[PDB]
């Protein structure tokens, strides 16, 4: 039977915090630092250069994996 | 002291016991717990939002 008609009181306080990270934000990107390439050298078959600007190269890169190519103050 | 008026009300309340009793009621008081609970509610509900 019923005797009686009420409100409904809920306590919804949230009071606590728990946030975790999901995995992915943790995960390896490749970073690179980066300097303005002054030149390019490629050689494969026939060797081309390229010179963007000319000034005194105080870095030099060597990189041999298809093309042999030297990225100059890189 | 030249400018004071004084009702017999705040006479009253020098001789007098304190009471231990607000005039809030019974169903004032549950409208004052649900009033606090949803505005608590409401801002906390504001501020992990902006989060």
């Amino acid at each position: 039977m019923f005797l009686i008609h009420f409100v409904h009181y809920k306590t919804i306080l949230q009071k606590y915090t728990f946030k975790f990270k999901h995995i992915f934000l943790s995960i390896d990107k490749y970073n690179s630092l980066f300097f303005n390439i002054s030149g390019i050298l490629i050689w494969l078959n026939i060797i081309h250069i390229n010179i963007i600007l000319i000034k005194y190269s105080f870095f030099i890169l060597i990189n041999n994996f298809e093309y042999l190519i030297i990225l100059i103050s890189t | 002291k030249q400018q004071a008026v004084a009702d017999r009300y705040s006479i009253a309340e020098q001789h007098s016991p304190l009471p231990l009793t607000t005039g809030v009621d019974r169903d004032a008081l549950d409208e004052a717990q649900r009033t606090k609970d949803r505005i608590l509610n409401d801002s906390f509900t504001a501020e992990n939002l902006l989060i």
